[PDB]
């Protein structure tokens, strides 16, 4: 699963993944004809190790950068089963939102 | 309560979902069947021989041991907690994690001081030592 | 299939099963942490032999007992492609149904 | 009758089940189908080369050859009957058996004095000779 | 897939099967128990060539032909991914159609 | 047009289309699909590293080359064509064959002159070169 | 047998339809009405004082005295009935009626011998003589 | 309620209508603008007699002849609460029906 | 609106009506035909008062008696919006109910 | 084009909608109604002894003359027009109006020099002047 | 709270209720309504001259001034309450009564002093006073 | 029917109506309760006239306006069947819309 989002530094995929169970070995970022690429494989764990959800596979997804992102200033983190993606916008621009706060 | 007895589930049982249960009520008109708030944390469960050492993994990453709590009532089995709300530049790291709890009746009684339970990888586990019995020998027929 | 049945004598599962092309050896009748048990697998046989229905394969069926059900004197009989289990109840009582009867 | 020529199933035919059959009448709206009569006595059907001895089983747990028949009419075979009614102490050893006629189209007339019915451990098994044929030698084409 | 069409000349089955990527030796029409049988099995091709549609394996069709069918004069053309089959009729009889035409 | 990049489809992507818009517009309630003129030619797409020597076939069986286009109109691939009509004792050899367009976006504008197109055994192929790119490098991470 | 007291028709009553008998119910899944064969023949009926001098007209339009039967079983009244078949040359006159039989459920038994029916511009008639009664008297509340 | 049907003889309307509690009065049969009009009212009748089924109101039914139809032959009968309306045909032809009948 | 319920002394209708904005004049209780009947009509009350709800009509309601009810010792009462009625069985019997309960 | 006479349309007609047209297709799966178009300009049509003097109202508020089009072709009435677009500071005074065509079947060819039609205060009204005839006159039966 | 004014029902208003809201949630997939709970009270609400002198009314039969409560909470009214439950040998004289809450907002801030409650013949009154205004005068335009 | 729009200069009730065959005598608009109100009632109109869509009735609409609209500053106008109402807003403020546009 994967949510898109915006900050004002960065997009394009500002994604998420939820990958629990995976190694960072068995993940890859990417940027394949300037769109990037997250895939990998589940692996096996401890018999001691119980998941309710999903079974495991590969998996590998592909997004459409802006022509005008940074793909050399690509971030990917990885930390307790998920997978955060930053890619730099050329020009930090938030969305202004107007709402009522002091 | 989750009750791995309870008629209410398929197995092969009693029961049989597929009967009377299934067929009267197909559609789920009604109540909410809670499915939103147990989706925050997926959970199994494993009977090994030595304990229901529970195999009873929860996935919540990102969770802090704080934010998750581990109880015994009626010596039943509840999982409970809720990952932090945003900070102001919280990375999110998340889709909406929110207010679960789940129950699981366990076959006995616990000692509450046998169970174990760790957090580590986003991954809880519940280890619930039973007590040693020959189990119920099966007897064979024959054709 | 199973029927969940009650008579005066007995009930907790006072069971059948459809079981047929089962050899009562391929069946296991138990009482396992005090919940009844039916477990086998189906076999093969003769391609003389015809079947219309589901296939093949293992099964095994899981009933929760009264507390107090005599555990002891459960039986099993397998006859023409059923099996049928008793258990005593601590206490022959009869449902009482008062119909219409001479 | 179940013949396994007609248009209506669906093999590999003509006149394919999914055309104008199908999605004309994809709701059952109207007649029943009679599959509550025939869930009774679930019968395949094989043809070997030297019979039709049909390989016709019937699942008629607990039948006695009374409450059965095989007929033969208009030559095609006919297949009923009905478990007995409950005793007053009648161990069911069922859910509910009652009622039910099933008649399959032999694909030719059968000699009634060579089919055989025969009834053991719930199974109903009948035999159809068939004569001997070279049949219809399939020829090859090449590409 | 396989349309059934009726001509003056012929008909029983008047006729198609999409075989695409079928070769003749891969397919096999008969009649047997005067019945009309198609039957064959998809194999590969070059991994420079593409498909869009429904997979491969084995097929084989079955049509009730006319008791009285010129089982004899039966045949089978394949060109560009289809078969005809053509059963010539005991007497040619058009379907009359009255419709105005000039 | 068909576009591989686009977020409407189903890959593992961003977009996820179980999301927001197949949960909103789960029912087809609108416009056509075209679905029904696109099943006159299936056509699939692969990409080899030397080509997007378009491992675009299509199934047009009996069509003549008159009969199909291979246009590319804004840098993008056109396939079109239909099937004749019947002429009076036409053998049909077929289910009805009309009337369609297919667009696929290429990644890179093509080069006319490099696209190589043919018809055969009812099979149109075309070919689209591509330019020669290392590809961006994948970096990989250690856990 | 149409009965005006039985609780599963809604009038003002106690069964009330609206309750459990409708709400189970809603969709008419299963039993067919036979709403198609007293489509045949509508039939009111009105009770007068002095009988159910029935005002049970039925309208068989076309109908001859042959084809309808009034019959008393049970001291419950029956119509039934059907139009004859087409001649050759049948002049219609009308769409298709067919095998109807209708049963009313009368308050008291009725003396077979006081009835009268009579059958005038396709339109039965069937009179039942009833007792004389002062019948309850209903007593008035003040508030 | 009313059926459309063909004889050899006759069609446009070989129609019925249902009728039922209407005199020959409280009817008129007419062609306007070339159309057939069946159109009337119900009354009352004695309180002695019953319906079930609709409801009493005008009515009022138009039908497109054929531009040759015999206008002028059209008959109309009324008997046990149905009328039915004849248009002759400019030609007598039956649509010939191949039924295997002896 | 019209509840049935069962008491030990009596049913038959052991009914309510919800009666709201009726005087005990326009109510009528009866049996006819051996049948209860509820009958009445509302009326008007002050502009001052408010109802939310159904509308104002006759209304009138028919119930079947066991053909051994005391009809002699019916019973009804009208408060606060709703009608009482109670018939009397032949005999007393109150439905057993076997609930576990001290 | 609307077509009073036409079958398809509910009066007392020997069509009669209710019957196989309305059953076979009484949901709209297929192609759109062009509904949203015409609920643009509703228009009804009134007949009168004189003229077929269209009492064809159409309601076009803010409407002008030289967005309306009245054409006959095939000796057929023609309504078609489109309010204007929005300027850049258009006072809408509108829900969206577009795009619409509306044909209606004249009983009779028009002297298209005799059609008289005149926009005011948003609504247009159509005049078609018809041949003085007798009209069939309506014999009379008695009962 | 129930709000007159609110744009969520159907009067003569901008809001419409057929527009987006309406379309977008036909279904009521989601929340309860809370209709069961107030179908316990139906109330009205009568605006007079003199007074928002509520004529709100609520059907309470059978209830007790210690069951029901009026509140003003926010200057908004509150009405809330239960019929008292079973008594062992109680006359129901009733359907299930239980557990509702109605809030309505009123137009302008009531003196809690000068509204007035009474509970008689199983119906609530409550009266709110509202400021003396000559109201906004309506001008009236020509054609 | 009524549409709610926006201005910079005016909303509350930036509305229309679809009045088509009124007279602006037969409409008020009104504030009320510092709410919008718009009512009348249709009459009829020449015999020559026609109308398809919905019938003849009263009508009457109501908006609430913001609190701090300019009530004094309300105009209405009537022109081609159409209604437009406009309440000046205290201060104009378009919505900001950023699309690319030259």
């Amino acid at each position: 699963r994967a949510p898109w989002d915006i900050k004002e530094e960065e997009h394009e995929i500002k994604m998420r993944f939820d990958m629990p169970g995976l190694s960072k070995e068995d993940v890859k970022i990417s940027v394949e004809d300037n769109v990037l690429v997250i895939k990998g494989e589940q692996k096996k764990e401890d018999s001691d190790d119980s998941w309710s959800g999903r079974s495991v596979s590969s998996y590998g997804t592909r997004l459409q950068l802006p022509d005008n992102c940074e793909k050399d200033k690509i971030k990917a983190e990885l930390k307790n089963g998920v997978l955060f993606i930053t890619i730099p916008k050329t020009k930090v621009e938030r969305k202004v939102i107007d709402v009522q706060i002091q | 309560l989750l009750d791995p007895l309870s008629p209410m589930r398929t197995m092969r049982q009693m029961l049989d979902t597929m009967d009377r249960m299934f067929e009267d009520t197909m559609p789920v008109s009604g109540r909410n069947r809670g499915g939103s708030g147990v989706s925050e944390i997926r959970a199994p469960w494993d009977i090994k021989e030595e304990e229901h050492e529970i195999k009873m993994r929860f996935d919540m990453p990102g969770l802090s041991k704080e934010d998750v709590k581990i109880s015994v009532e009626d010596n039943v089995l509840v999982i409970k907690g809720e990952q932090k709300k945003e900070d102001s530049d919280d990375s999110w790291s998340g889709r909406s994690v929110s207010s679960y709890g789940t129950r699981l009746q366990l076959p006995d009684n616990c000692e509450k001081d046998k169970i174990k339970a760790e957090l580590k990888n986003g991954v809880l586990f519940i280890t619930i030592p039973k007590t040693k019995v020959e189990r119920k020998v099966i007897d064979v027929q024959i054709q």
